[PDB]
Order: structure tokens, then sequence, then C-alpha cells
């Protein structure tokens, strides 16, 4: 179930390649 | 209230996630789009936190943990925007 906490995290996966 | 809340959520979600999909795309030229939908979902997700849940019960309860989770979201959101 996608929640915002999961939109959350790929934030999270975008800053690690930044 | 409750009802608010639930819309805002929803159009944040919807906004934050196709911004998200531009963004996550390794083509290049794209940022731009990516910048503008991430501007819509900003607004909705500050205005759903900031609405007013007023006393307890489980539709209030379950307004406010949708408002923590947009508010982490937000945080989020406005640290990728500053980089594009
Ligand atoms: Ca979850
Ligand atoms: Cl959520």
């Amino acid at each position: 179930d996608i929640d915002f906490d999961d939109l959350s995290r790929r934030f999270e996966e975008l800053k690690k390649k930044t | 209230e409750a009802e608010r809340v639930r819309v805002f959520h929803k159009q944040a979600f919807e906004y934050i996630s196709i911004a998200l999909r531009i963004d996550e795309d390794e083509k290049a030229g794209q940022k731009e789009q990516a910048v503008e939908w991430y501007k819509k979902g900003i607004e909705e997700l500050e205005k759903g936190i900031a609405v007013i849940v007023t006393g307890q019960g489980e539709q209030c309860e379950r307004a406010r943990r949708l408002q923590a989770k947009m508010m982490t979201n937000l945080v989020m959101a406005k640290d990728r925007l500053q980089l594009l």
C-alpha cells in the first residue's frame, strides 16, 4: 500500500544519487 | 477538518508522484517539468498540513496521521526542489 512514507523513501533514494 | 485534509492529501500525493516519476527517469532534459509538479505538490502539502483538525475521535486521528506523513514528505520535497 503506497503512502506518503513510500514517496519520502523515493526522495531519499534520489538524494543518495546527488 | 478531516474532509479537507483528505482532499489535499490525495491531490498532493498525485502531484508528488508524477514529479518523482519524471525526476527518476534517467533521460535528460525533463527536470524543468519535474520542478513544476513539485511546486504544485508542495502547495497542496502546505495547505493540507495546516488544516485545523479539532477534537479527538477516529476520523480526527486518521487525518492527523495523514498530516504527519505529509509533513515528512514536505521537508524532502523542498530539499529536492532547491537542487533543480
Ligand atoms: Ca506506509
Ligand atoms: Cl499517506
